[PDB]
RNA sequence: CGUUGCCCUCGGCCGAUCGAAAGGGAGUCGGGUUCAGAUCCCCGAAUCCGGAGUGGCGGAGAUGGGCGCCGCGAGGCGUCCAGUGCGGUAACGCGACCGAUCCCGGAGAAGCCGGCGGGAGCCCCGGGGAGAGUUCUCUUUUCUUUGUGAAGGGCAGGGCGCCCUGGAAUGGGUUCGCCCCGAGAGAGGGGCCCGUGCCUUGGAAAGCGUCGCGGUUCCGGCGGCGUCCGGUGAGCUCUCGCUGGCCCUUGAAAAUCCGGGGGAGAGGGUGUAAAUCUCGCGCCGGGCCGUACCCAUAUCCGCAGCAGGUCUCCAAGGUGAACAGCCUCUGGCAUGUUGGAACAAUGUAGGUAAGGGAAGUCGGCAAGCCGGAUCCGUAACUUCGGGAUAAGGAUUGGCUCUAAGGGCUGGGUCGGUCGCGGCCGGCGCCUAGCAGCCGACUUAGAACUGGUGCGGACCAGGGGAAUCCGACUGUUUAAUUAAAACA
RNA sequence: AGGGCGAAGCCAGAGGAAACUCUGGUGGAGGUCCGUAGCGGUCCUGACGUGCAAAUCGGUCGUCCGACCUGGGUAUAGGGG
């Protein structure tokens, strides 16, 4: 809290849009601009390019992910289920 | 180096309009060196007399067209800048002429 | 305009030829009712079939 | 245009069918030899004066040799 | 100061109407119109973002004029594809075929066993 | 050998066609020339595209190696094979280097915004010249002017997400910001791209500046001299480049052009061939239409030479934050459809007013106050971001000084030997650096000074306390309603 | 144009046993503020009102990186757009 007590990323917006909305945006607004780790090389370069598409700059691995996160929870839970059923079918 | 600039005034003197000795004297007075008017900055520049032709002979850096200025100043003092005109005859030289 | 089609240029040319005033020998013809051209078009007032 | 470096090479270029005017510019300290062709204007810089005077004679059948002034 | 005008009837400053200042032998600043900037070809691999070496990056309708050597490079996949992606293609294509052979061998042993 | 007829063989497309004088789209520039046209005429330098058959010529393909003889030897013949180019560890290179249908790829082909860097044009400064103006006094003066097209070749200067060596924690490298590294950092060596910058061919012959002649004339006449050297930068304009930021916005197609994978074919048989996405040269051609001028306080539209409207490019000095205003050069005008003489009332547009200070009026409408900068100082309230230039204060000129901020280059001196310079060996090793040489510009402080004047013109917020409405930015009745209406 | 405010990220220093927090920088966000060109059109209920003008003029104003301004091309036509 060097410059701001409690706005951070959403200090750009100034007074506008209301407190709740700006608090609500701060979560996403952070995550979406986060640089994640490319589970492919392991550098911290997974960066959202456009909605649902994240690109490693080093790996050059474009990756269909979430709108504001490299992974949605939904996607993750769906992944594991499919893996479980796959194993249940084939044996 | 040896910077040798003539300043010949042949046919204003032959018509008897000005005197070259007085012009030499005026040039020995004025010609400034390093921002000092009198004494030619010591034994630095040297002014010669040959009836009509003046020669200025410097050792230090010395502009040519400073002689044009001072002739123009001298010609104004004598009320000659009207029918007398300074021109570069050749390089290292000026030349007083009529119109 | 300085970017003309050929169609338009030719159109203008004829218009430019039509402007000239009557030849005075016409006045001396036998059954002459014509004194002046009366179809004269000045560019500054009256502005073409366009 | 094209500069040339061998006195022989310019002589060969001058000897072509397509060539014509072989004008010669005494610049002082240089003496060029400009020989026009179909496509290009070949020039050759010959720093020596006596060597240029010698070459002057070595152009062949009755070309223009239109010396420049 | 010498201001200046465009030399063509295109008034608007556009991709087509780009210029540069030049002093002539006549000692007048004049506009010369400038040729667009050509790009080197990018790789056929499609991952390597960097454009290819040893090729004259020039406007494509020029290539026509150019000599073959300018337009490519002496290698397999020359001036189409970056080296790195060739020497990975090579050893990939080799190593793959060695495993295909190993699976063929394991298949043939299984037939002889059964 | 062409040309055609027939037979077989192969062939996806994708919609005929139209649609851009600003999108895409090969290739032209310098000088001259007109009463009026010039990238179009003339001179000179280029260039693309198409053709080029019989192939016009060189060069490449390609002229090896073997064995057998004969010859002192250089070599000559006989006979056997090879020959769709070579160099580099590599990035990749070299003037050419066969090849079809088919396939893959690229280029054409990409938003806006920020920051930083390089290159030019212009400005600036210090000087050289040539011509000027000033000269009562002063002024080595102030003013002008001081050049090199495209296309080639060279070389700086940029950039590289290219390669090789090698192996980095005491982690390093490094940007204004970042950002990069065992998926290979630093360090060394290279490779490629752009090269609009220099040099050079062009090209001094041409241009410009000066002095000077030839000619009653006509005359694009002819000569001299010159066209120099340096330095600066959050400078501005354009541009090339790198690197970020923004998006529930992700920012054109196609014609055209190339590369690669393939390997169906073709070539001649030991001096030559087919082959040149041909290398260098040579020859021939490029039709059609537009091209005057105005482009706007007089060539356009508003009935007109109408204070209206109407898309762009270029863009000097001073002051200054500044493309603000004010004054200036370059260039341009004659005060906007008239003149003269008066200076009454009413006006229109400006100003100023003693004492009071909104008593005026529906209402502070109108005008006035405030205004820049630096330094202090800053409330309630709050969605904690704001409010905020809150409010409220002080300073500001001229002059003469001081201090503080940067770059470049230099020691390998002693001894030897070789030609002030090199090479070797030994000291030295400024390793707290010191010395000389350059150059923008700011900031702070101090003295003195003036009739307290100083952001001296220009530019340039009046504040405060509360209530009502609508969250906000946005939009709206062209021509009486900008709002609380719509969004 | 030119200025103001100075959001994330980044650096250092200081404290903290940790969690992390302070101080100074850097950085340059935004339907952010001032303010030019541009776009507009509040008030003077000013000028004009047989006008310059069948809606103009002057000052004063709003906005000026965004639901921004704007040329050309192209689409929608009358109980229709
Ligand atoms: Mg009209
Ligand atoms: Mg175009
Ligand atoms: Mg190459
Ligand atoms: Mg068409
Ligand atoms: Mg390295
Ligand atoms: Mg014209
Ligand atoms: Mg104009
Ligand atoms: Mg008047
Ligand atoms: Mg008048
Ligand atoms: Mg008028
Ligand atoms: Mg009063
Ligand atoms: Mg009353
Ligand atoms: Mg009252
Ligand atoms: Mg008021
Ligand atoms: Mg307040
Ligand atoms: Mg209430
Ligand atoms: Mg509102
Ligand atoms: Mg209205
Ligand atoms: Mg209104
Ligand atoms: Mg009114
Ligand atoms: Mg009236
Ligand atoms: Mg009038
Ligand atoms: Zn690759």
């Amino acid at each position: 809290a060097k410059r701001t007590k409690k706005v951070g990323i959403v200090g750009k917006y100034g007074t506008r849009y209301g407190a709740s909305l700006r608090k609500m945006v701060k979560k996403i607004e952070i995550s979406q601009h986060a640089k994640y780790t490319c589970s492919f090389c392991g550098k911290t370069k997974m960066k959202r390019r456009a909605v649902g598409i994240w690109h490693c700059g080093s790996c050059m691995k474009t990756v269909a992910g979430g709108a504001w996160t490299y992974n949605t929870t939904s996607a993750v839970t769906v992944k594991s289920a499919i893996r479980r059923l796959k194993e249940l079918k084939d044996q | 180096q040896v910077l040798k600039f003539t300043l010949d005034c042949t046919h204003p003197v032959e018509d008897g309009i000005m005197d070259a000795a007085n012009f030499e004297q005026f040039l020995q007075e004025r010609i400034k060196v390093n921002g000092k008017a009198g004494n030619l900055g010591g034994g630095v520049v040297t002014i010669e007399r040959s009836k009509s032709k003046i020669t200025v002979t410097s050792e230090v850096p010395f502009s040519k067209r400073y002689l044009k200025y001072l002739t123009k100043k001298y010609l104004k003092k004598n009320n000659l800048r009207d029918w007398l005109r300074v021109v570069a005859n050749s390089k290292e030289s000026y030349e007083l002429r009529y119109f | 305009s300085s970017h003309k089609t050929f169609r338009i240029k030719r159109f203008l040319a004829k218009k430019q030829k039509q402007n000239r005033p009557i030849p005075q020998w016409i006045r001396m013809k036998t059954g002459n009712k014509i004194r002046y051209n009366s179809k004269r078009r000045h560019w500054r007032r009256t502005k073409l079939g366009l | 245009p094209r500069k040339i470096e061998e006195i022989k090479d310019f002589l060969l270029t001058a000897r072509r069918k397509d060539a014509k005017s072989v004008k010669i510019k005494k610049n002082k300290d240089n003496v060029k030899f400009k020989v026009r062709c179909s496509r290009y204007l070949y020039t050759l810089v010959i720093t020596d004066k006596e060597k240029a005077e010698k070459l002057k004679q070595s152009l062949p059948p009755g070309l223009a040799v239109k010396e420049l002034k | 100061v010498q201001r200046l005008t465009y030399r063509r009837r295109l008034s608007y400053n556009t991709a087509s109407n780009k210029t540069r200042l030049s002093r002539t032998p006549g000692n007048r600043i004049v506009y010369l119109y400038t040729k667009k900037v050509g790009k080197a070809p990018k790789s056929a691999c499609g991952v390597c973002p960097g454009r290819l070496r040893g090729v004259r990056a020039v406007r494509p309708k020029v290539l026509m004029r150019l000599s073959k050597t300018k337009k490519h490079v002496s290698r397999a996949y020359g001036g189409s594809m970056c080296a790195k992606c060739v020497r990975d293609r090579i050893k990939r294509a080799f190593l793959i075929e060695e495993q295909k052979i190993v699976v063929k061998v394991l298949k043939a042993q299984a037939q002889s066993q059964k």
